[PDB]
């Protein structure tokens, strides 16, 4: 029964541990990269308008 | 026996005290991050078009 | 002879017992860095495809 518990613990544990922080650095890759693209996209647009002028 | 089925209620809290810290910590600095990010982008491509 | 017919059954609740542990210490570990690699995954996908 001690072993038990300590399944149920070690699996709550592992769930915040790495469970939770995986779903936020996912977050947060597509987050930036939203960013990046938008960065980017204006960026081309801008250098696009450069040449033809 | 007791102390295991305890210290589960208090990963049972800390899952959520992780949901909320690691939200406060990653999510909103990220989204921060963007905005700051397309603000930024959007004035240089304003700047580069008219240069 | 008392002594050995004895530590069978010692080593019959050893056998649950490592049953529990080995699940703890492997299964568990094991099913949660799937779920974290199929995460980082699936937002390493999310973003190259993008850029």
């Amino acid at each position: 029964a001690v072993e038990a518990q300590e399944i149920l613990r070690t699996d709550k544990e592992l769930i915040a541990t790495v469970r939770r922080p995986a779903e936020a650095e996912a977050h947060r890759i597509q987050q930036i990269a939203e960013g990046e693209k938008v960065k980017q996209v204006l960026l081309a647009q801008a250098e696009a308008e450069k040449i033809r002028k | 026996v007791v102390e295991r089925a305890q210290q589960v209620a208090v990963q049972e809290q800390e899952i959520a005290r992780r949901e909320k810290e690691l939200e406060a910590r990653v999510r909103k600095p990220a989204e921060a991050e963007r905005y700051k990010l397309e603000r930024l982008a959007e004035a240089e491509k304003s700047q580069l078009i008219m240069q």
